[PDB]
RNA sequence: UUCAAAGCGGAGAGGUA
């Protein structure tokens, strides 16, 4: 995915609070990377089977986190944000950012009541 | 929507009579007029 | 002019007309065919807003 | 001729209508 739509954004204090996507990309690429360095070694192939089972759980992992085996948990317990979690939920895409919107030259607050006015007619501070 | 007299009600005007009164206003006069008569009761009943 | 006259003149636009959503959109095409032919620097009775203009113009043309 | 330095994501707890 282009990389503004995973950004790296900078907390008040120096800190970098980077999202869940780049952990996922970054097990996929690490794992094969190591897959193919051992693949050109030629090692025994028993544990290049490991490797390559490795490889495909991570691929699952990132495609959709927790289908089939065990979530990939992150720093605390909680599991990571995949692709799928972008546009399935409630506060998915499809619900919170295509069919309702935040919106410009708007305003909100409290009401009293206004006799003397007629109907077709408010009152705006 | 014009040219319906009102009839002199000579009764007492709970909310059912307020009712009729606006759905005949509606039905004889128009969208426009009903406002003005909303208006001028809920004038007459807060003062 | 009083905001009551310009609403009983457009109740009676919106009557005579046989469908309610195909008189806005000549409201709109008129008030910006206005809005645009101003555009001489004369200030033709710039003091009334385009929409009202239009709907005040409609009015007089129902006869 | 150039703009420009103030905006950021997630999780938990509570409240108003």
């Amino acid at each position: 995915i282009p990389p503004d739509l995973r950004p790296m954004v900078q907390l008040d204090g120096g800190r970098f609070a980077t999202s869940d996507l780049n952990d996922l990309y970054r097990r996929v690429i690490n794992r094969n990377n190591r897959l193919a360095r051992l693949q050109e070694i030629l090692a025994p192939e028993i544990i290049v089977r490991n490797e390559k089972r490795m490889l495909q759980e991570a691929v699952d992992a990132l495609i959709d986190n927790g289908r089939r085996g065990r979530t990939v948990v992150g720093a605390n317990n909680r599991p990571l944000k995949s692709l799928s979690d972008i546009i399935e939920g409630k506060q998915g895409r499809f619900r919170q950012n295509l069919l309702g919107k935040r919106v410009d030259y708007s305003g909100r607050s409290v009401i009293v009541v206004g006799p003397n006015l007629k109907i077709h007619q408010c009152g705006l501070p | 929507e014009a040219k319906s007299a009102p009839i002199f009600r000579n009764r007492v005007i709970d909310k059912k009579q307020l009712k009729k009164l606006i759905g005949w206003t509606f039905a004889h006069y128009g969208t426009a007029k009903t406002a003005v008569v909303a208006d001028d009761l809920k004038a007459l009943g807060f003062r | 002019l009083d905001s009551q006259d310009l609403l009983f003149k457009a109740e009676s636009l919106i009557v005579n007309s046989t469908n309610r959503y195909h008189v806005t959109l000549q409201i709109a095409r008129r008030a910006k065919q206005a809005r645009y032919e101003e555009m001489e620097n004369l200030s033709e009775e710039t003091g009334i807003k385009p929409v009202l203009r239009a709907i005040l113009e409609m009015s007089d043309e129902l006869n």
